[PDB]
RNA sequence: AGCCAGUGAUGGCCGUGUAGUGGACUGCCAUGGCGUUGACGGGAGCGGGGGAUUAGGGUUCGAUUCCGGAGAGGGAGCCUGAGAAAUAGCUACCACUUCUACGGAGGGCAGCAGGCGCGCAAAUUGCCCAAUGUCGAAAAAAUACGAUGAGGCAGCGAAAAGAAAUAGAGCCGACCGUGUGGUUGUUUUCAAUGGGGGAUACUCAAACCCAUUCAAUAUCGAGUAACAAUUGGAGGACAAGUCUGGUGCCAGCACCCGCGGUAAUUCCAGCUCCAAAAGCGUAUAUUAAUGCUGUUGCUGUUAAAGGGUUCGUAG
RNA sequence: GAUCUGGUUGAUUCUGCCAGUAGUCAUAUGCUUGUUUCAAGGACUUAGCCAUGC
């Protein structure tokens, strides 16, 4: 039948969003993201480099 | 190999002329029997008037309710299936409106595990569905 | 001229004023304030225009 | 409604749109060259593709065609005036061995760092947007320029500007009416 | 000019004419024809299959536009 | 798969009508003309110059600004003109329609702007003859201003197209990795510039927008730059989490493969990240992908496909 | 730029189609929008019906 519909949205708990500062835009932030993967990080000759890696918790 | 004249162009011509209706997306291009068949007379989106809200079963390996709605058409009243999407957004619907219908990929096969569905809803009451589901409207 | 002092226009010399009076156009004279004085609306002219079609005399 | 002006497109997508290798390679030449979008880059893209289409087409007429010496001639002209190609290759060859970075060191964006008169290549893309660079006493405010071969000795700060002989700017004259 | 195919008529004939068309696609050929019937004078005796030159004139009937000259 | 001839079909002879030739038409005569090299009939459709996609060959679109043709609700006749079988000319009939004193008289936006309806779907009931031209008994000036919704100008307008802001340099701690050189916040100066507003004013036919300029004795202004960037995604194709809560084959996602039955890499959310960016999703049609229409250039023993075998005309 | 990838099996090599991908002065709808230049704009359906002014 159609009793149960949208259960699931209307079941999970509110829960706001941060406040943060502005991150610059334009080409403000091109400059930014060439400076976050090609420098501030030494690894170099290894081209081991991870955009996203997530700290350990697999329980 | 096959005919290699330098006066034979009438045969090649008609040789390429039979073939072609062989492929069914030539031929439906040129044919005219799809268009009348069509709900839609080859348009992208039409306009109709809900009837009342079902729920259709999902194909066999999966197993869910896909609330769908039965909808007449207003340009040739002609009576269809369409699909809501997103959580909730049936109570945005109700009985005797107004809504919005375009295809759902694929020009007119049925999609996923809905049977024989072919449809979406897109706006009731001319507002916007992905509207009323992201709060950005109030329905009128 | 774009990001500049320079500016560049047309210029005419006549040899007399009444020479000026009588080939300048009427706009231009207004500018310096002694062109004619103004004319009617254009739309109540072509409304009498046809008005006085239904009349003779 | 009955016009006759004229307007065409000067970039393209690329086909196949996330492959690693070419997204590494676009985001390098951005943030070393200061650019704002991709666009910049695939404008260059074009603008290369055309010549090296042309030059195609004429390499495979014979030598002594009267298009391809009046033609071949052209484009070299264009290509040595403009800065692509030193004076010392000549055979015509040396266009479809032209590279991105070639089309992008004549950028007045970078012969303004080159040059010294920027402490980097955003400050200088700041500099040039603000009125203060003057290529032959013209003010030019357009990063794109493609600074031409007779032009680079030539390049300075402009008279209007306050860092040369200009008026105070924004800061000092709101400090003195403070 | 062209071949003289019927001569049913009175001081008419008809002349058939056979050229090749080019199919840009295919590269080829192909054989093509036109019918023409003209005023043939009694000066001339064509027998079917022979040769004729033919000018143009005045419209002399609702499809005669063409005069013989010289038949070989 | 046959078409054309009483009542013109193909040709001939004197004629008539036209501006003129002609079967355009009257009388008489002959029996012709077209067709598998696709006639006759049916379907879609205004032609072209050209647009989109482009190794090459091609496929597709073209109502629309230039050229040609046709029409003025439906369909026929005709006067005046050198020229019309004219729609802001006339006459009648057919469908809808306005005023009236009930005797009668009118109306034709597929011209301009505007309304109803139809639909997925499309702008102001604006100003001007300054420019470009046409018409004219006209050059402009005066005791004396030709018309012109052709035409041009501005309002609305992410169809689409071209440029391009949303910050640049450093200071002092806290640091991060690597081996002392970029870097990641915390305090804090120091210049520069335009969104914004105003003219001695330019433009303008008059207004608007650009372009100049914040003294030339003499002219306002970013610092949690609250002047605050979004739209889609993060299992694979396909760039990007073995993160944390909720649900429990339900609710839902999923273009395709699939995910969800208590530890969900896929649903609903928070935090990070990725793409491209004043743009970005969805639907339908179409081009390339497609050597899946093959002339260049396909396949036919078994995957779809060689006729049961010979003769044979056009080709 | 003369380019391809996911789905038939316990695995393999094929034929083959579904799905992905890039455009479109190509239309429509959704979300979001500071500056400037150039611009198409009741063809698509109903050559449907029209108040008022020119
Ligand atoms: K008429
Ligand atoms: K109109
Ligand atoms: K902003
Ligand atoms: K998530
Ligand atoms: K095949
Ligand atoms: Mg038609
Ligand atoms: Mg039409
Ligand atoms: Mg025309
Ligand atoms: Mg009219
Ligand atoms: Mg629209
Ligand atoms: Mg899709
Ligand atoms: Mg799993
Ligand atoms: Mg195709
Ligand atoms: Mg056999
Ligand atoms: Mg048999
Ligand atoms: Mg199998
Ligand atoms: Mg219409
Ligand atoms: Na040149
Ligand atoms: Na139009
Ligand atoms: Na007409
Ligand atoms: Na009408
Ligand atoms: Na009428
Ligand atoms: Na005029
Ligand atoms: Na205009
Ligand atoms: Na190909
Ligand atoms: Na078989």
């Amino acid at each position: 039948s159609l009793a149960r519909a949208g259960k699931v949205k209307n079941q999970t708990p509110k829960v706001s969003k941060q406040e943060k500062k502005k991150q610059p835009r334009g080409r403000a932030f091109k400059r930014l993201k060439y400076t976050q993967r090609y420098l501030a990080k030494t690894l170099k000759a290894g081209e081991k480099l991870r955009m996203n890696k997530q700290p350990p918790g697999k329980a | 190999t096959k005919t290699n004249g330098q006066h034979a162009a009438r045969k090649l011509v008609r040789l390429r002329r039979k073939n072609r209706w062989a492929d069914k997306g030539w031929k439906k291009s040129h044919t005219f029997v799809a268009q009348k068949a069509n709900p839609f007379g080859g348009s992208s989106h039409a306009k109709g008037i809900v009837l009342e809200k079902i729920g259709v079963g999902a194909k066999q390996p999966n197993s869910a309710i896909r609330k769908c709605v039965r909808v007449q058409l207003i340009k040739n009243d002609k009576k269809i299936i369409a699909f809501v999407p997103n959580d909730g957004c049936l109570h945005f619907i109700e009985e005797n409106d107004e809504v919005l219908v375009s295809g759902f990929g694929r020009s007119g096969h049925a999609v996923g595990d809905i049977p024989g569905v072919r449809f979406k809803i897109v706006k009731v009451s001319s507002v916007g569905l992905y509207a009323l589901y992201r709060q950005k409207k109030e329905k009128p | 001229k774009f990001g500049g002092g320079k500016t560049t226009g047309f210029g005419l010399i006549y040899d007399d004023l009444a020479a000026m009076k009588r080939i300048e156009p009427n706009y231009r004279k207004a500018r310096l304030g002694m062109g004619k004085k103004k004319l009617p609306a254009r739309k109540s002219v072509k409304e009498r225009r046809n008005r006085n079609k239904k009349i003779r005399g | 409604m009955r016009n006759y002006n004229n307007f065409n497109r000067v970039w393209k997508a690329p086909r196949r749109p996330f492959e690693k290798e070419r997204l590494d390679r676009e985001m390098k030449l951005c943030g070393q060259y200061g650019l704002r979008c991709k666009r910049e880059i695939w404008r260059v893209n074009m603008t290369l593709s055309k010549m090296r289409r042309t030059a195609r087409l004429l390499l495979t007429l014979p030598e002594n065609h009267p298009r391809r010496l009046l033609e071949g001639s052209a484009i070299m002209r264009r290509c040595h005036g403009y800065g692509f190609l030193d004076e010392d290759k000549d055979k015509l060859d040396y266009v479809l061995s032209l590279t991105v970075p070639d089309i992008l060191e004549r950028r007045l964006q970078t012969v303004v760092f080159k040059h010294g008169l920027a402490k980097s290549v955003h400050h200088s893309r700041v500099l040039i947007q603000q009125r203060h660079i003057a290529v032959a006493k013209q003010i030019v405010t357009i990063p794109s320029f493609i600074v031409r071969v007779s032009s680079e000795h030539h390049i300075a700060f402009a008279d209007a500007s306050p860092f040369g002989n200009g008026r105070p700017g924004r800061v000092k004259r709101v400090k003195r009416n403070a | 000019r062209g071949v003289v195919h019927s001569t049913k008529m009175r001081r008419s004939i008809v002349i058939r004419r056979n050229y090749l068309h080019f199919i840009r696609k295919y590269q080829r050929y192909q054989k093509r024809h036109r019918n023409i019937t003209v005023h043939c004078s009694p000066c001339f005796d064509p027998k079917p299959g022979d040769e004729v030159v033919v000018g143009q004139c005045r419209p002399l009937s609702k499809t005669i536009r063409y005069n013989v000259l010289q038949v070989v």
